[PDB]
């Protein structure tokens, strides 16, 4: 979303430049390709989630080392509570993470409790439009 | 050889000495066709000679399309003539030749691949811009311009030696490449 | 437009009739004739007359007629 | 208060490699050529003769660089940072904390 | 604008399998591997059909379907439906150097294997009641 | 101060006639005629670039060619109207024209 | 069809006098006349300097001086050059051919030099 | 040697009107100003039509030299961008078309041609000539066509050009009539309209190439292509 | 179909089209154009440059230079340093 914004704003900036000199303007040329090509491989490869006082390590190297590893790291969260800050409360394991969270999954060291991946049996809702819900309570009283 | 160039055009600039106005020439030459809006010259062509001319309103004359030196000298003493009896006092200073163009054909077909591979220095041929071969050596000032077809164009030379001579130099190393 | 335009194209006539040589002073109407401007207003005739002939340092007051100042420039 | 700036030798503020050409030199080198640029920029200016916002403005500005060349973690000015981040390492960036 | 009015209006978005071209420009199908052993980044060049409407004061509103334009690509998590490897046998998997017992769900970016970990925020849309004890 | 084309014409020529014979009797100024040749010639304009939609042709030889502000004064012999009504032979026409 | 058209330039003529004539304050009555009229009339030379040596190098000047035969008045929007030819486009123009006054829309011709 | 001023965190360095009063007056000479936004152009530029970073910081390298050469001052940097980019794209062995690069560049084909003209005049380099086997495989590949036609294709275009029926005939030219062969033989089939739209030249060239080379079939074959 | 490969771009041939017929503009008589700037002074008592140029459709330079002898830079600072057309 904001990638193509910034995709937008500069087909928007080429198109004036064309147009205050009165002709017209190609398309194919006007879109550059390097944005969103670039922005995405960039925040992949680095991590760091923005245009470069982001969020950092969204994105991490593979941990191929055992398949349990791989697994482990695939299925892995992440809190973004400032991991060096000396908090009690968050990190404590939470009555709510009955099937949701492993219990026993931790790293050891200063993310003790910021870290923590999925059990067996846990499938993230990936989303919905509200519509049909919202109309079938319209239909009904 | 066997074989000269011959003629098409000679460009030569001469100076009449003195200011013109190009709309009064305009006005009143017989064959004067000048529009500002395409350009800063008026245009004069005589069809005996076959040759055209221009002028601008700094009295300088640039005549091209004759087919030899006295034609070109006696068209522009002919264009001069028409010029001062419209009542300005047009001269005759510093005539010089300064372009000619020939063309003749060699009658056989040339590989222009392998020319250009044995003088990449001097040699230039791009298919898409222009299927011609274009040529430039150093001690002559010339472009020649040699085709499959056999045909090869002369442009750039000062005098009609200039022409020959640049034709011999460039003979013998095209009879390598016969097809 | 109307009452600003002309007055340059007195101003520009005088000063061209002043660089021929002709020091003596030319009437309203007389300026008038050749700037083709016969049919000028008579309000402008008047603001002409009474402020646009004067505030000028190139206009001379000689003997109720308008001319050149040469002697306030330098020659 | 300051009318001369020591520059530090080139023991203090060295050359690092990369793949060897590039020569990158330290963010104190980088800063002190900014330096010595806008302090030229004002020395000729000050004769050439422009207006006193001008001259007011360029003051401030180099006021604000000598400050960073100097603090760079105090509250207010913006951080003066390289091209594309890396807010640039000062004085009290070498000396105080951890690994300093 | 400008007197004319351009307006450019975008429509339906199209995604194709991932591709790489070579030195002499031919596309050609990616493999994973070989963007692992390339230190490549598995990327699918997305589509966009454009309309470009004409006003001239006129009424020649006479719009330009600019049909699929090239605008960039997005890196592809494997083992996705729109990646190469979707819906394929253990033996075709074997024959494209890739492990069959592969969980995919990463994306290759320069021949990493690059994950996103699943960030964690406070619910969107819903009130909270907190005590601030200070 | 207009084109002014159609003044040197057969009806041109009438209409400049016309005019004289009247100032001749003072019966009107020089002025009204020329404001008079003035609509008359764009009412021509007019009327020729609006209310025509044939198309003829025609052949010759050309042996004088003129170029001044946008008006040519070519001069043509042997020339052979040539339309599909009708075939006209003629031995001189010089060609006018302006835009 | 040529006398109709006539009659609707005419028509258009005195159609757009009228607001002239009552600028002017002259009377409507002499429009009628002049319409009257206007019905009434048609139906080794080392020394470079002097140039006397050559002669007889020009044609007769004449042919625009007289203007007897047939003048073409008309318009044109591109007139291009192809090395022996002057390629025509016109649009609407007249002719006056033997005294009868033809007329065009468009006209493709060519020419000889 | 250079460092930029960002946007403030505390609200101290602001003035009464806002603007933070602190900027980057971003200098940099105007001839550094002038190469940055030429490898801009270059960069969006080659991007188009998916060129490897090889050829994109060859061309970065023959721009700079002839930047520093200071003699095509008189043209639009942008043509001296797109004449460096076919320049680049002839010395890695994989040439473009004009055409090509005029697709994805704001400049004409004579403008393009003229500048590398002059490129090659001033900055004093020898180009390979082009030969028709280079662009068989991306006009085949583009089209989505197999590998037999490929080689097919490629084997029709050089021996067309060895046994010389095409005298001065543009090797594009050549090339698309030999696509043209190598797809009216098989299961698939391309129109005329699409080899155009692939090669660039016009369909009447094709025909052109195609009546001119229809005799003499079998020869220019392969051994073998399943007919 | 993308990037196809073409000699010249549409809107370029069309701009390079468009100015064939249009034209250069002509330097023209200094009475003629004197009369267009006093003319179009009458209208609007301040221009800017590239106004004058587009409505007395002359060359910059030399517009210039005929408006050097009687107009004058006056400077304001809430936009540009201008022009003005009145001789004095």
């Amino acid at each position: 979303r904001g990638m193509f914004k910034n995709l937008l704003k500069e087909v928007r900036i080429y198109a004036q430049k064309f147009i205050d000199r009165g002709k017209d303007f190609n398309l194919e040329l006007a879109i550059k390709t390097r944005i969103i090509s670039d922005g995405l491989k960039y925040s992949l490869a680095t991590g760091n989630w923005g245009d470069q006082q982001a969020r950092a390590g969204v994105s991490q190297v593979l941990n191929r080392l055992t398949f349990a590893s791989t697994l482990s790291h695939l299925r892995r969260l992440n809190s973004p509570i400032g991991r060096d800050g000396k908090l009690a409360k968050p990190r404590q394991l939470h009555n709510t993470l009955w099937g949701m969270v492993c219990p026993a999954e931790t790293p050891e060291g200063h993310a003790v409790g910021l870290v923590k991946n999925l059990a067996l049996m846990a499938y993230i809702s990936v989303g919905s439009q509200p519509s049909p819900i919202l109309e079938f309570l319209e239909e009904w009283s | 050889s066997g074989i000269v160039p011959q003629l098409q055009n000679i460009v030569s600039t001469v100076n009449l000495g003195c200011k013109l106005d190009l709309k009064t020439i305009a006005l009143r030459a017989r064959n004067a066709e000048y529009n500002p809006k395409r350009f800063a010259a008026v245009i004069m062509r005589i069809r005996e000679p076959r040759t055209t001319a221009l002028i601008f309103s700094s009295g300088k004359m640039v005549c091209t399309g004759a087919k030899s030196e006295e034609q070109s000298r006696l068209a522009a003493r002919k264009y001069a003539r028409v010029v001062q009896k419209l009542g300005f006092p047009a001269k005759f200073l510093d005539f010089k030749i300064q372009n000619m163009v020939g063309s003749c054909d060699v009658k056989f077909p040339i590989r222009l691949e392998g020319l250009v591979l044995t003088h990449q220095q001097f040699s230039s041929y791009e298919p898409e811009l222009f299927p011609g071969l274009i040529y430039r050596m150093i001690k002559p000032r010339i472009v020649l311009l040699i085709f499959v077809s056999g045909k090869v164009v002369l442009t750039g030379a000062k005098v009609r030696a200039e022409i020959y001579e640049a034709f011999e130099n460039i003979y013998p190393i095209l009879k390598g490449f016969r097809k | 437009g109307y009452k600003f335009g002309v007055l340059a194209k007195i101003v520009n006539y005088m000063k061209t009739r002043h660089q021929r040589g002709d020091t003596h002073p030319l009437t309203l109407d007389e300026i008038l004739d050749e700037t083709q401007h016969l049919d000028i207003g008579l309000k402008q005739k008047q603001w002409l007359m009474t402020e646009a002939l004067v505030n000028n340092p190139k206009i001379e007051v000689i003997d109720g007629k308008y001319a050149f100042k040469p002697k306030y420039n330098v020659r | 208060i300051v009318t001369v700036l020591p520059v530090p030798p080139l023991s203090v503020r060295p050359a690092v490699v990369m793949q060897g050409s590039a020569r990158n030199q330290d963010d104190l080198t980088h800063k002190l050529a900014d330096i010595v640029k806008i302090n030229n920029q004002l020395r000729r200016n000050e004769q050439n003769g422009a207006a006193a916002h001008v001259i007011a403005e360029d003051v401030k500005l180099l006021q604000f660089h000598v400050a960073t060349m100097v603090d760079n973690e105090l509250p207010g000015l913006p951080r003066a940072m390289q091209k594309s981040g890396r807010p640039l390492k000062s004085l009290k960036q070498r000396l105080k904390g951890k690994e300093g | 604008q400008a007197p004319p009015r351009y307006l450019l209006k975008f429509e339906q978005i199209y995604l194709s399998k991932p591709t790489h071209w070579e030195r002499d420009g031919a596309p050609s199908p990616m493999m994973p591997n070989e963007a692992r052993l390339r230190n490549l980044t598995y990327s699918a060049p997305l589509y966009v059909d454009i309309t470009k409407t004409v006003i001239k004061e006129g009424e020649e509103q006479l719009q330009t379907q600019h049909q699929k334009t090239f605008i960039g690509k997005i890196p592809i998590m494997l083992r996705s439906t729109y990646c190469l490897l979707n819906g394929l046998t253990d033996r075709d998997l074997c024959e494209l150097n890739e492990c069959p017992l592969d969980p995919g769900g990463y994306f290759i970016i320069n021949g990493s294997e690059k994950v996103l970990i699943a960030q964690e925020k406070m619910a969107t849309n819903t009130v909270y009641v907190f005590a601030k004890k200070d | 101060m207009a084109y002014q084309l159609y003044r040197n014409t057969t009806l041109g020529n009438s209409l400049q006639e016309s005019l004289d014979e009247l100032i001749q009797s003072q019966q009107i100024t020089p002025q009204l005629a020329l404001q008079v040749l003035l609509q008359f010639d764009k009412a021509i304009n007019a009327a020729l670039a609006q209310r025509v939609r044939n198309r003829v042709n025609f052949r010759g030889s050309l042996n004088t060619y003129r170029f001044c502000d946008n008006v040519w004064t070519f001069v043509l012999n042997d020339v052979e109207f040539r339309e599909v009504t009708e075939l006209i032979k003629v031995d001189k026409v010089k060609i006018v024209a302006c835009d | 069809t040529v006398p109709k058209l006539y009659r609707s330039v005419i028509e258009d003529v005195i159609n757009d006098v009228r607001d002239i004539f009552l600028d002017d304050g002259v009377d409507e009555q002499v429009l009628m006349e002049l319409k009257t009229l206007w019905e009434n009339k048609l139906m080794g030379q080392v020394e470079e300097e002097p140039l006397n040596s050559e002669d007889d190098v020009s044609d007769e000047e004449g042919q625009e001086l007289f203007d007897t035969e047939n003048v073409v008045v008309c318009q044109y929007d591109k007139i291009h050059r192809s090395k022996n030819k002057w390629k025509f486009h016109l649009k609407d123009g007249i002719m006056n051919l033997n005294g009868r006054d033809y007329i065009f829309s468009k006209a493709i011709g060519d020419a000889e030099w | 040697l250079s460092t930029m001023i960002g946007k403030g965190t505390g609200a101290a360095s602001f003035d009464e009107f806002g603007n933070s009063k602190y900027q980057n007056r971003r200098t940099m000479s105007s001839s550094d100003r002038a190469m940055m936004n030429a490898f801009k152009e270059i960069t969006t530029m080659a991007d188009r039509i998916n060129l490897p970073r090889n050829i994109v910081d060859r061309t970065n390298n023959l721009f700079k030299q002839v930047y520093e050469q200071k003699s095509l001052k008189g043209r639009a940097n942008d043509a001296i961008a797109s004449a460096c980019l076919y320049i680049a794209c002839r010395q890695e062995g994989v040439p473009r078309t004009f055409k090509e690069i005029c697709a994805v560049s704001r400049i004409s084909k004579k403008e393009i041609g003229r500048c590398f003209k002059l490129i090659l005049k001033a900055l004093e380099t020898s180009v390979d000539l082009i030969t028709t086997g280079d662009f068989m495989s991306r006009f085949c590949s583009n089209l989505c066509l197999p590998k037999q036609v490929q080689m097919a294709a490629t084997h029709i275009a050089r021996k067309a050009v060895e046994l010389d029926l095409v005298p001065g005939r543009s090797p594009i030219s050549v090339a698309a009539a030999a696509i043209y062969m190598a797809s009216q033989a098989s299961a698939e089939k391309r129109t005329q309209k699409e080899i155009g739209d692939i090669a660039g030249v016009a369909d009447v060239t094709i025909r052109q190439s195609y009546r001119l080379i229809y005799p003499r079939a079998p020869d220019l074959f392969p051994t073998d292509f399943k007919f | 179909t993308n990037y196809k490969p073409v000699a010249n771009h549409q809107y370029n041939i069309e701009y390079e089209r468009k100015k064939k017929e249009d034209g250069k503009r002509a330097r023209a008589d200094k009475q003629h154009v004197l009369d267009m700037l006093f003319s179009a002074f009458e209208k609007h008592q301040y221009y800017n440059l590239k106004d004058l140029v587009d409505i007395t459709k002359q060359p910059v330079v030399y517009l210039k230079e005929i408006l050097k002898e009687i107009g004058v830079q006056n400077v304001k600072g809430i936009h540009k340093n201008t022009w003005e057309l009145k001789p004095e």
